[PDB]
């Protein structure tokens, strides 16, 4: 799944500091507090969305939500052409 | 119904001005230690979670707080709440989350510009020390510090009641309703 | 059931998941003190309380359900109806005392052990200590307990994390 | 060449300007991401993230630049002409920012100071002191009106009413928006 | 009893202005080491546990301390101290635990401005380092940063005096008062 | 009381709260220095000073109350009774010893061992293996403790100071 | 007084140089005689139990004092300059670290803090969770690597992936290894 | 006095920036690899006490490492020794223990902000590697890779003066009077 | 000569005895320590001057080559590559791998064999080793065991070590 | 006194103490080495040179006024008053190599061994200085050796101890 993770990269490398916090409060109801305390980067918390199979290769649905929610349609586009 | 996109929806609505209000408006229930790192709305309504006031099955409070700011377009378009509902809503006793006290100093600091700020910041030289007098204060710091010192509160209106009667007589009409209504 | 597997877990866990197996099995292991996870989950092995449901039941408990599908091939309907088929490992009190510490950051922490020191002192400060640390030093004090959560709810209702107490009273309700 | 090109209109943008497109971005953008926007460069960025603004798709920009009437630009920058851009906003698609938006924002270009002043005084029984400020500026106030919900593209009523009073060209294009 | 709660609600109440603040007034108490990592009012209150200068039984200094930095609202809500009642406690020679060079210093900082600031930076160019004339620095640094240069102290306010003539007049009168006294 | 109730108490304790029971019980084990905590606890009840009582006020040292209830089904007032009704196996110097080291973190012991370098001739040592070693030169005793008082008032530490100086007013 | 010329290097040699030693030491000291060696009188030692110091054999000692890029101690103590080394280590042969080496050590000197976690990020599917630790430095990621034998002098295309995730001087630097062989 | 306690008082009213400064000018003395584990300055008194540096009898280093760091207060309290003495005793010739290059170095980070400081390692990324440029370094650490690099040194000022031209124009000043002397 | 022994045996460490105790279990009775195994092999004949050269070249001490034996790493290499080794290419593999691995990949290894042997103190890699012989599970014929093991613990490259050993054969 | 008393100081001394002890005493029975601190004392009670006086000088060296106290009732005045009335058992070199045993950490003795290691062929600093002495590299007429050995590790004061053994002898 290399691709996935290198998607993974692509997106968390194309955020910033307001950006991530507010992936951390989206995201409060499925990692708990430490954990997000824990998270320095997008990685991070795709990493661990990913070990929960909140997000998955084949099942996107968290990640292309959560880049809808802050209107990052670039990376919505990157996925997609993950997807392809 | 995704409730933190709709919070976070509602937060990317919000600006810095609407934010330091909302922040003045939850003193009654923020310390000042946890109000400090509040630098967007999100952190707020975080806090808001912790002390239940603030859940998908209780939203009274947030329509409160978007009332109180009259962002009435936030309350229409997120939470499917009109202008006279909520005013119904607050004309039941006790059903009022924000002290009637809180409003009121907000409400003046509705009907005060730039130069009358100043004016204010003036009227106080002789009771609260000028590095809490800068320019970079707004009138609700000002309020938050007479608060500190004892000079702002439920039980003591006369610095306030004098401030006001040297800028307009608004002020003071919005000050003695306050006062007779209680 | 074997020796790779639990090696296959131990090497998948970073130190705070390993904590926090090693807190949750405090209570199947009285007897005992562990002093890693690998060790535990031997110990586990050796008294036939370590089955493929009873690790599938631990990596549930840390939510990690990709090393369930990976290294135990089972999914969230396997391992929810084993839980609901057979006793459970791990009891509710420890799950809740997880799930509080779970929800609780650093700063929160601190000021929780601020309130405690006034029942048990400043106890074992060699360190910044986790909630669960501080959960071990109140058990080892008689201080916490399945039938005992008086203290924790009200130092949680302290710091102004009334959502815990309301996890607190649905335990208790629970019951 | 491309990024360069967006710095360089950026860098030939003043604040009024920067103000103006700020306001006809509104549909787009929330008033928390335009905030810190305090540069022309930086909205460009905002743009980039919504796919509005790329090398492939200069249309937004476009519209953006012609709307504000900076045609210099349009030509030095983009290479395009005023007839152009008319051709391209004729078509019935091809238009992004909505009619209300840019009629609104026609109203500020018809209005004066003294007619600022009046249009703030026309405005006390709805909006506090605080928002008519002597230093707010017409879109500033229609803002403000958004947030009260007395402006909008379903209520014209109190717009049309304060209009009345200072000027009657304002309500030619409000009529004009209308029979869209 | 809650003794460490009312200690954390007091806390809560502080923020990271009114903890430079305490800090500063303890320095007499708490020697720089143990100053740099207080990050939080539990972490000063902690210190002041271990030398006895704060206990369920021996609130003096924590009342003088919170009536310094005029936060009487803390005072009579969770000390139950007015503040009447202070001003008489620090009349009587010896009650008083923060020596009056230290007060005079800390009211200095009440009524100097960021312009007065760096003015007062400007002015002590040939006396203290770039690094340490940093525009992040506070006036209360620049008082410690004197300190440790041996240009402030309660036997040498010559500097300070010349300084501050150059800003305002009535600094001079802050730190006249208080010779006056001595 | 029987052999069982001996390692279930050696298998349930830490590292740290064992090296603190083989301090608190150097007063009994003088002629023989026991090397773990098994050792001590069977010496102890060789020579017939490991009653229930014993265990139990010892368990309360260590402040191991769930032990004493899952153990010894014994709660706090019941240990507390006996240590009113019988003589203490461990003696209340021992006790403010640990006490006090058990408020001290590593920054603390370690400026404390500076300060002590002067009166006595490597690695990081807890404050009872300084104390063992203070006792080891004859510079503190339950009628010696001016030196660390002292020491541990120059340090900034006066709770601790006037915990030691409950002690001997106590006495 | 070689003894003590060695001693004196040592002194004047941090915790950070003593792992990069023992790194670029790698392919002439095994990791179960490695682990042990936490001061550099003993990576000294070893490498004089394998005849590759002594008091007239000084070349693999400049060598690495050389690549640590600890110019200072070459010149007190080993009295040699930095072009004399560049043009003895431009001759084809008297090297006696690996160029893969150097290549290794010289991308580890390249990459940061926030790069090394994105670094780890990158190696998840690849390397177990628990080497993955905050702890461990860009070295001790590339030896995880050839253990897996993932990371080698031929197989460098997770080294160039993860490399192209970070930065592209990276990749870079992996080009001029490659055009030198 | 009492040496011990004077030197843990000494210690105790040093913070961690202050240990660096010491840690700096020692360097001629403490080689790296003991410079590595000292985290507070009682450490490194240590290290003093094995050259015999440092001693009851002998406080001439630690009184010069004091008055580098321009902490006045401290010699004048626990070494009784007064600003202007110290500079007679550092005019002798071969009486000042710390080198001349080195403390000219300190001053430098004297001068250097904090902007100023990460122009200057801007202006090395041709000589320094990126590992050792990170935005945790000062620029007494920027001066250590230097000379281990074998680029700043007591004959080799040329890339200081480069680097040094460009951010301020004082540091030439004093790199020039160090060089005078030569 | 003989005197050279008692030298050889002074100058060791505790490990390198023991790797060279475990080389020579190939050639009876099993000696306690080092000095009688050499004793007992320069009595039987079997430790030529070349055979204790290729013992210290495997136990990586040139440094007593040059000293005590007069000789460097290119005499004896050639050597080994002339005439028949005294220790099998097998008891070089297990000593390699020994040597290529942390007391963390031992322990982990030690770990996984447990199941298939009991418990032997904190044993080094070829003590592991000895015990499987000693119950059977390795040999130089039967590699597929410690392979396994090796793989599980990610040390795909003594895996290869082994691949290569089994492909000389 | 008896054997009780030497079963008593066996059994209460330290492992480091005991070693120490041992070290002290190589000085004194050189027919036999001791492999323990019992079989020395049973030795030098069997020799004749186990007293009061030469088991309170034992125990002073080694730092333990607490046995002093509990089992020869003497406190380190009346050690003190007796070394200086009455000869030694242990030479002051033994003290004197003792003490910088007792100055030395682990790091310190290996960077010492290192650099000794080519005037000879996890050791303490005691076996260091036992196979210095039987290797006739440290006496108490030879400690120039170990001296610049201490200088080179940046070990001053340990030179200064040696220098002031230096003025102690003559």
């Amino acid at each position: 799944m290399d691709p996935f993770l290198v998607l993974l990269g692509s997106v968390s490398s194309s955020l910033s500091s307001s950006e991530l916090t507010e992936l951390k409060f989206l995201c409060l109801g499925r990692v708990g507090k430490r954990k997000l305390e824990r998270v320095q980067s997008g990685l991070d918390l795709f990493s661990m969305l990913l070990e929960q199979n909140d997000l998955e290769p084949g099942h996107t649905e968290l990640l292309r939500e959560l880049l809808a929610s802050l209107r990052r349609h670039d990376l919505l586009r990157r996925v997609d052409d993950f997807e392809a | 119904m995704d409730f933190s996109r709709n919070l976070y929806d509602i937060g990317e609505q919000l600006d810095s001005e609407d934010l330091a209000s909302l922040k003045f408006l939850s003193l009654d229930y923020i310390p000042q230690r946890k109000q400090e790192p509040i630098k967007d709305a999100l952190m707020l309504f975080q806090r808001l979670q912790e002390k239940r006031m603030l859940e998908e099955s209780n939203l009274s409070f947030l329509k409160e707080l978007l009332f109180r700011i009259n962002r009435l377009d936030l309350l229409i378009t997120y939470l499917n709440t009109r202008k006279e509902e909520m005013e119904r809503e607050l004309q039941t006793p006790g059903r009022a989350q924000i002290s009637a006290y809180r409003v009121m100093l907000y409400q003046i600091s509705e009907e005060v510009s730039r130069s009358e700020l100043r004016s204010f910041k003036g009227g106080l030289q002789e009771e609260i020390s000028k590095c809490k007098l800068d320019d970079d204060m707004n009138l609700l710091d000002i309020f938050i510090e007479m608060e500190k010192r004892v000079i702002l509160g439920e039980g003591k209106l006369d610095i306030l009641k004098r401030v006001c009667a040297q800028i307009n007589k608004s002020l003071l009409k919005i000050i003695n309703d306050y006062e007779e209504f209680s | 059931m074997s020796a790779e597997v639990i090696g296959q877990v131990e090497e998948a866990l970073d130190t705070d998941e390993k904590e926090m197996l090693l807190f949750l099995c405090r209570d199947v292991a009285i007897d005992v003190v562990p002093p890693n996870v690998r060790d535990l989950l031997d110990i586990l092995r050796e008294r036939g309380k370590l089955s493929v449901g009873d690790l599938a039941e631990l990596l549930y408990r840390v939510r990690r359900f990709d090393l369930l599908k990976r290294i135990l091939k089972m999914d969230r309907k396997a391992v929810e109806t084993h839980l609901l088929r057979n006793p459970h490992l791990v009891s509710d009190y420890r799950v809740l005392m997880a799930e509080i510490g779970e929800d609780l950051d650093k700063s929160d922490v601190s000021s929780l052990i601020f309130l405690m020191k006034d029942y048990m002192g400043r106890g074992k400060i060699s360190k910044e200590k986790s909630f669960l640390d501080l959960v071990v030093e109140l058990e080892k004090l008689n201080l916490v307990a399945p039938d005992q959560l008086d203290l924790l709810e009200k130092c949680l209702k302290n710091i102004h994390r009334i959502d815990l107490k309301t996890k607190i009273q649905k335990y208790k309700q629970s019951v």
